[PDB]
C-alpha cells in the first residue's frame, strides 16, 4: 500500500464507517422509538459543529461469545469534549445500536479517559446514557469495567460538575454511575427507565409482575425515589436543560460560579411580596412566588421539582450572581419537613 | 423528643438501653391525637427495638444501663483517640500463623444453602471476638470490629442468612455508614463476600435502592485505609462491586476456591444470551437448563477471573487468617492520593 | 461440582502446575545454563522462602500468533512482596521458561502492580530480570506496557529504593 493520497480515502472511509455505529436500520430502529443516535445529541449539546474524539477506532479485545466477529469502532461509545457555550466540557454518549450500548471493557476505558482528562483540566462532564447494561458476554471483565467508572465518579465527586442524562434502558449495573453523580436529567417515555434488578427476576424471586416503567420509568424515580432530578419530555428538552443547568455552575470547584446576563437593577421592589404571606400562622399560600419576585427576572430552575415538593431548592441569579435556594413549601405537608425533603 | 434526637444521630454509634423510660422520637404521638384519633405509645413510636430492628438510627441495644456503659468501654477499646491516632493494639497477638481448619467446612455443598457467615469470621480473627454494629437491622450484612494479629480490623460480610446474602437498602446504608467511619478513623476493611446481588421489586426502587446502593460504591471507593477482599461464595453484578473490587480500590483480593465471581446470576445470564443460538437445539428441553450448568462450569469460578488479573489468587479457606495478616501487615503504611475539594457530594 | 474438599484438591493442582511455568523440559533447559527459575531466585532472595504472590494465575489475554494457545498462569513472571532480613520488600522476577521471559501486556501489568503496591506503601522493589525483550507477538501492546514499567520506575525514582537483578539475555 503506496500512495498517502489513496491512504487518506481509505481513512475518510473508515471513520464514515465508525459514525455509522450499528448501522443505517439499527439507527432508523432507534429514530422509530422517538430517540436520538449518540452523535445527534452531541452535536446539539456542544456549540454544534464541534466535537474532539478521543480513542474512536477502540475495539473491544473480548473473544468469547462472538465478540471476536463482532469489531464495532468505539465499543458502544463517544468520548471527547468540546465547548458547551463557549465553556470546556467533556462528554461520553452511548451508542444503543452497539450490542444495546452494553458496558464493554474497552467501552468503560474510554468513559474512565474521559473522566480522566476532565479531572486533569478541570472540566464538568455529562454522560449521556443509553445502555442496557453489563456486556454480558464479557463476564467479570464487564463489571470491573464499571467499578473503574464508579471510581472516576467519587473522586471527582465535588471537584467537577458531573451531569447524566439518562437516555435509555438502564439496567443493573449501567444504574450506579448516573447515581453518583450529582444531577440526573431523565426523559420520560417507554424507551427510558432505570432500575437496579429487572422485573424478571422480581417475577421468579418476588413473584411479582411489573412493566418496564411501573418498575422504574422517569415518573417513579422523578416522583417517588428522588433517584432523578429533572424530569423532561424530550431529549432536545434534556440537552436543553443540561445548557442550562451548566450555565449555573463553575467549571470546577477551583471556580466561582459565573457571573452572566445582566437586567437586574439591585433595588428589590415595594409591592406584592408582603401581600402574599397570609394573617394565619397556618394557611398555604405560594412561596414560589416569594422567590420568583426576589431573583433576576424570577428565573429558577428548580431540582427535583416533582419529588418532596415538601421543600423547595434550585437555582437563581441575584444581581447577576449565582445563589442556591432553600425554601419551605406550605402547599406540601404545610412546609413540614420530611424524610425526603430532609434528603432532597 | 424533638432536638434532642439529632446531636446523637451525628455522633458515630447510640447504644440504646431498652426498656420505658422511653427513647427517641422527632414528633411525639400527641399532635397524632389531636389531628387524627391513632394513640401510640412512646415504645410503639421510638422505643429501642424500633430503632435498633426497623430503623436504623440505634446501633447498639442493651437491656440495662450497667449494659450500655460497659458497652462504651468495649467500644471505645476498638478506637483510636482521634484521628491522627491508629487504633490500640492489644492481646500479643502470636496466633498470627495459620488458621484453625473447619473453616472450608461452614460452606455447604450446593450454594442453594445457606450457614452463618459469623462462623467464618469467628474462626478468622482473634479469639472468635467480634463487636457487631447494627446487629439486629439490616441483618442480610453483617458488620463490626475484630482484632486479627492484635490490630483492629472492620468487617464487611454478606450474610446467607438473610434475603440470601442480597443487598437492601437498609444493608447499604448500614454498610456504607460503617465503612466511612472505618476510614476516617484508620481502621483497616476485609470484605466477606457471598451475594447474589441485590433485592428486588418496585418496594426498593421506589424506595431509591439505586442511591441508597451507591453509597457503598462511594464508600468503598473513598476509603484509603487497608482494604482486602476475601470472595467466600457467590459475589454477582453490581453486588460483586459494591464489596470492593481491584477497579474500584481493593488493595488485595482473594478468593475461595468455592467463590463464582459472575456478571449476572448463572441464570439471568443464560436467558439474555441464549436463544437465538439454542431455542432451536437437537433438543427443546434438554438445552433448556443445559446451559444453565454450562455457564457455571465455565464461569461459576474463580479461575476465570483470576486468569483476568481480577482476583490475586485463590486460597484455601484454611489460609484465609494468615493471608489476611501478611496482607494486613504489608498494607500498615499504606498512602494513597485523594482531589483536593471541601468534601465530596455522596448520595443521600 | 458440589464437593468444596475436591476444589482445594483441584487448587492445589493448578497451582502445582503454575509453579511450573515453562515446563520440567524448559526449567532443565533454564538450569544447563547455570541460571536458577525465577521461583528459586526468589526463595533465596526472601526470609525462609517465603513470598506472598499477587495475580498468580493472571495469563495474556492476546490470541494473535498462537498466543491463544500459549496461556502460561502469571504470564511468565512472577510478583509479590515479602521480608529479606525482616524487612518489607516488593519484588518480581521474569519466568525465561515462559515465551524466554518476554514483556507480554498483563506481565507488565502485574509488575507496574507490584510497584504501585510497594510505593503506595514505602517498600523497596527488587527486579530479578530475566528477559530476551518485548513479546513480539503482542505487538505495540508489549511496547505499551513497557512504558508503563518505565513510568513506575520513574515516580518510583527517590522515592524508594529500586534494585535490579540483571540475570538474563536483556
Amino acid at each position: 500500500k503506496p500512495p498517502v493520497e489513496k491512504l487518506i480515502e481509505e481513512l475518510r472511509q473508515l471513520k464514515e464507517k465508525a459514525y455509522k455505529g450499528g448501522g443505517d436500520e439499527r439507527i432508523q430502529f432507534q429514530h422509530s422509538k422517538g430517540k436520538l443516535t449518540a452523535r445527534e445529541r452531541l452535536a446539539l449539546l456542544f456549540d454544534d459543529g464541534k466535537f474532539n474524539e478521543i480513542m474512536t477506532f477502540a475495539t473491544t479485545r473480548a473473544t468469547e461469545f462472538g465478540l471476536d466477529k463482532q469489531r464495532f469502532y468505539g465499543d458502544g461509545v463517544v468520548t471527547g469534549w468540546g465547548k458547551v457555550d463557549g465553556r470546556t466540557v467533556f462528554a461520553y454518549a452511548q451508542d444503543f445500536t452497539v450490542l444495546g450500548g452494553s458496558l464493554g471493557e474497552t467501552h468503560a476505558n474510554k468513559i474512565v479517559r474521559a473522566y480522566e482528562l476532565a479531572l486533569k483540566v478541570g472540566a464538568p462532564v455529562v454522560g449521556i446514557n443509553d445502555s442496557g447494561g453489563a456486556r454480558i458476554q464479557e463476564g467479570a471483565l464487564s463489571l470491573e469495567g464499571y467499578g473503574a467508572v464508579f471510581k472516576m465518579n467519587v473522586m471527582a465527586s465535588g471537584v467537577i460538575p458531573q451531569i447524566t442524562i439518562m437516555a435509555g434502558p438502564a439496567a443493573g449495573g449501567a444504574v450506579y454511575s448516573p447515581a453518583l453523580t450529582d444531577f440526573i436529567i431523565m426523559i420520560k417515555g417507554d424507551a427510558y427507565y432505570m432500575f437496579v434488578t429487572g422485573p424478571e427476576i422480581t417475577k421468579v424471586v418476588l413473584g411479582e409482575e411489573v412493566s418496564f416503567q411501573d418498575l422504574g420509568g422517569a415518573v417513579v424515580h422523578a416522583t417517588k425515589s428522588g433517584v432523578v432530578h429533572f424530569m423532561v419530555d424530550s431529549e432536545q428538552e434534556a440537552i436543553n436543560l443540561t445548557k442550562r443547568l451548566l450555565s449555573y455552575l463553575p467549571s470546577n470547584n477551583m471556580e466561582e460560579p459565573p457571573y452572566i446576563d445582566t437586567g437586574d437593577p439591585a433595588d428589590r421592589d415595594a409591592t406584592g411580596v408582603e401581600q402574599i404571606v397570609p394573617n394565619d400562622a397556618a394557611k398555604p399560600y405560594n412561596m414560589r412566588e416569594i422567590i420568583y419576585k426576589i431573583v433576576d427576572n424570577g428565573e429558577f430552575l428548580e431540582v427535583h421539582k416533582h419529588w418532596a415538593q415538601n421543600i423547595i431548592v434550585g437555582f437563581a441569579r441575584i444581581a447577576g450572581n449565582v445563589v442556591g435556594i432553600v425554601a419551605n413549601n406550605p402547599e406540601e405537608f404545610g412546609g413540614s419537613i420530611d424524610i425526603d425533603a430532609a434528603d432532597k | 423528643a424533638g432536638g434532642a434526637v439529632y446531636s446523637p444521630a451525628l455522633t458515630d454509634f447510640i447504644i440504646m438501653i431498652k426498656g420505658d423510660a422511653y427513647y427517641m422520637f422527632v414528633t411525639g404521638p400527641e399532635i397524632t391525637k389531636v389531628v387524627l384519633g391513632e394513640e401510640v405509645s412512646f415504645q410503639d413510636l421510638g422505643g429501642a427495638v424500633v430503632h435498633a430492628t426497623k430503623s436504623g438510627v440505634v446501633h447498639f441495644m442493651v437491656d440495662s444501663e450497667q449494659e450500655a456503659i460497659n458497652l462504651t468501654k468495649r467500644l471505645l477499646s476498638y478506637l483510636p483517640s482521634n484521628n491522627m491516632e491508629e487504633p490500640p493494639y492489644i492481646d500479643t497477638g502470636d496466633p498470627a500463623d495459620r488458621d484453625a481448619t473447619g473453616v472450608e467446612q461452614i460452606v455447604p455443598n450446593d450454594a442453594a444453602k445457606p450457614y452463618n457467615m459469623r462462623e467464618i469470621i469467628y474462626k478468622i480473627v482473634d479469639n472468635g471476638e467480634f463487636l457487631e454494629v447494627h446487629k439486629h437491622w439490616a441483618q442480610n450484612i453483617i458488620v463490626g470490629f475484630a482484632r486479627i494479629a492484635g490490630n483492629v480490623v472492620g468487617i464487611v460480610a454478606n450474610n446467607p442468612e438473610e434475603f440470601g446474602g442480597s443487598i437492601d437498602i437498609d444493608a447499604a446504608d448500614k454498610a456504607a455508614r460503617f465503612i466511612r467511619f472505618c476510614d476516617a478513623f484508620n481502621i483497616p476493611l476485609i470484605s466477606l463476600v457471598d451475594t447474589p446481588g441485590y433485592v428486588p421489586g418496585t418496594d426498593q426502587e421506589y424506595k431509591g435502592i439505586i442511591r441508597h446502593g451507591a453509597k457503598m460504591l462511594y464508600a468503598f471507593a473513598e476509603a484509603t485505609v487497608p482494604k482486602i477482599t476475601v470472595i467466600v461464595r457467590k459475589s454477582y453484578g453490581g453486588a460483586h462491586i459494591a464489596m470492593s473490587i481491584k477497579s474500584l480500590g481493593a488493595d488485595l483480593v482473594y478468593a475461595w476456591p468455592t467463590a463464582e465471581i459472575a456478571v449476572t446470576g448463572p441464570e439471568g445470564a443464560v436467558r439474555i444470551l441464549y436463544r437465538k443460538e439454542i431455542q432451536q437445539a437437537s433438543n427443546p428441553d434438554d438445552v433448556l437448563k443445559q446451559r444453565i450448568a454450562e455457564y457455571r462450569k465455565l464461569f461459576a469460578n474463580p479461575y476465570w477471573a483470576a486468569e483476568k488479573g481480577l482476583v490475586d489468587d485463590v486460597i484455601e479457606p484454611k489460609d484465609t487468617r494468615r493471608v489476611i495478616v501478611a496482607g494486613l501487615e504489608m498494607l500498615k503504611t499504606k498512602r494513597e492520593y485523594r482531589y483536593p475539594k471541601k468534601h465530596g457530594n455522596i448520595p443521600l
